[PDB]
């Protein structure tokens, strides 16, 4: 999975997660082709029943997230990530650290963040301070003895006040923002 | 040389490789916009992140028309085949295929709606044509580039799938995975660009390259066929608001479950203001934690595909179901055993599926 943004001189706007699933998805190329398929189903429920459960001609749920925020009606920020479910988690930890705690954007996709789904499924980035994780685990919670990096957020800011783009990519990968300038 | 923060007076763009930024951004610099940029991008990375995405997957691109002033989402996810069916992924003793094996079977290939949707795209906004966009990408794919440390880890990470299939003739050259430093050509993948800029998406959905995948599909073991190709079309989905600090938030509606709790979680944590206390607290985190276990409980039990299944959009988004869930989290004690509320009495209807725990 990956994400990328646009923004260009005229006010259009794109917030893209795109993806194949798993790395190299199924592992599947079409001989001759060079096309790697995906596994995209495997998103899908593997017990029916439920909400997600497979059906013919369905799409599997997804957890991509591609946003775009608006002040007064003008798109001023977009965020999104690869990264699975955590995908959630990451564009949610993104805007609150933009918005609620007002850092600066790169600072904001840099802040080390954290994911749990379940009482048994916990991840958090290195710099979430051990004497926090050791009262945390103290409480019930569940981190591990070790960090792993979270998503990979791209990210475009729009200051319409000095008609001005602002790009930045997560340092979890290896990206790269470009200003245009005429 | 590249940088991952910069600034621009006529436009931005940011991608999770440099290649891929640099194709998008010459599109810009040459007059055209981000639309164009953006399926310029998608087949950059297509060749130089071929782990990440592709052709063979799909996706959802949110765009903000600056004309029309209205933002949809070309939504590209894959559908499952007519062939397939609910217990697809049970053993003959109906537990769950292992996952690691369900991966890399035939039953796991979606219809890919990547292409399309980026014919879509072009369709709606586009100023320069799929012949334009797709040439770059056609160049580094036949006369290749460089692998850096991370496409070498992921080769060398997933040479068991890669070695059963075509995939080894690319990825694992002789037997070996290509190592950082290595120039990685993809000639086949070239062709097919080539193939889709003279003859358009149908050189994908139709035709010859069509009955090859769907054939392969087939021989590891899924129940894909030509008609399914020549059925899929994307779907344009409008997408869900959500007002937050004075700010308008335009996110992924079903299909997707982003969209939905990452407003839903929003909703949550006001109750509880984080700013109040320091970044790094351990306070901030409690309560982020306890708010995800909540949100993805939910997620669990009620999100799927909107033609298919009843998700109950307005339920888990209601003020007075969002309190409901707020008053579930304390920043003393930690809630284990977290579970889905319920959002269908704060809207009309019932779900049309059930609940079932998934290993
Ligand atoms: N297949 C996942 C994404 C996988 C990933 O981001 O690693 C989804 O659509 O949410």
């Amino acid at each position: 999975t990956t994400h990328f943004t646009v923004a260009d001189r005229w006010g259009n706007v794109v917030s893209y997660t795109t993806t194949i699933e798993q790395l190299f998805g199924t592992g599947i190329m079409v001989p001759d082709y060079g096309v790697i398929l995906n596994n995209e189903l495997t998103d899908f429920d593997a017990i029916p029943g439920g909400a997600n459960e497979v059906q013919p001609n369905k799409r599997p749920l997804s957890s991509m997230t591609p946003t775009i925020l608006f002040k007064d009606d003008k798109p001023v920020l977009t965020v999104g990530s690869p990264g699975g479910a955590t995908i959630i988690s990451s564009v949610l930890q993104t805007i609150l650290y933009h918005i609620e705690y007002g850092m600066e954007l790169k600072a904001a996709v840099e802040e080390p963040r954290i994911y749990t789904n379940s009482m048994s499924s916990y991840r958090y980035e290195d710099g979430v301070p051990k004497d926090v994780l050791s009262k945390l685990n103290g409480m019930g919670h569940k981190f591990g003895t070790s960090p792993v990096d979270i998503g990979n957020v791209q990210s475009i800011s729009i200051d319409h006040e000095n008609g001005t783009f602002k790009g930045v990519a997560d340092s979890s990968r290896n990206g790269a923002a470009i200003g245009i300038n005429l | 040389e590249y940088k991952q923060v910069d600034v621009g007076k006529d436009g931005m763009v940011a991608t999770a490789h440099p290649l891929a930024s640099e194709i998008g951004a010459d599109v810009l610099k040459k007059g055209g916009n981000a639309i164009d940029a953006a399926v310029a991008i998608q087949f950059a990375l297509n060749v130089t992140e071929p782990m990440m995405s592709g052709i063979g997957g799909g996706g959802f691109m949110m765009v903000y028309d600056g004309k029309t002033k209205d933002t949809t989402i070309i939504d590209s996810r894959e559908r499952a085949p007519a062939g397939a069916t609910p217990d697809m992924f049970l053993d003959e003793n109906g537990k769950a295929i292992p996952f690691s094996e369900r991966v890399t079977k035939g039953t796991a290939v979606g219809v890919p709606g990547t292409l399309k949707g980026l014919e879509e795209a072009l369709d709606k906004w586009g100023t320069r044509s799929m012949k334009q966009l797709i040439t770059p990408s056609i160049k580094l794919a036949e006369k290749g580039f460089p692998i850096d440390s991370v496409l070498a880890e992921a080769i060398s990470d997933y040479q068991e799938k890669l070695s059963r299939t075509a995939a080894k003739d690319v990825f694992l050259p002789n037997g070996e995975p290509l190592k950082e430093g290595d120039t990685l050509i993809q000639k086949d993948l070239a062709k097919t660009f080539k193939l889709i800029r003279s003859k358009g998406t149908d050189a994908f959905y139709k035709g010859k390259f069509a009955k090859t995948l769907s054939d392969t599909v087939q021989d590891f073991g899924g129940s894909m066929t030509e008609k399914d190709l020549e059925n899929y079309d994307i779907t344009i989905d409008e997408p869900i608001w959500g007002d937050y600090q004075g700010y308008q938030i335009a996110t992924t509606p079903p299909p997707s479950s982003g969209g939905i709790f990452l407003l839903q979680m929003l909703k949550i944590l006001d109750h509880f203001n984080l700013s109040q206390y320091d970044v790094r607290s351990w306070e901030k985190y409690q309560l982020l934690a306890e708010t995800m276990h909540l949100s993805y409980a939910d997620r669990a039990s009620y999100a799927g595909d909107p033609e298919f299944v009843n998700v109950p959009l307005k339920g888990l988004l209601h003020p007075d179901y969002i309190k409901e869930r707020q008053q579930l989290i304390n920043l003393d004690q930690v809630n284990k055993k977290p579970k889905a509320g319920d959002p269908w009495k704060y809207q009309e209807g019932s779900a049309n599926y059930k609940q079932v725990e998934q290993p």
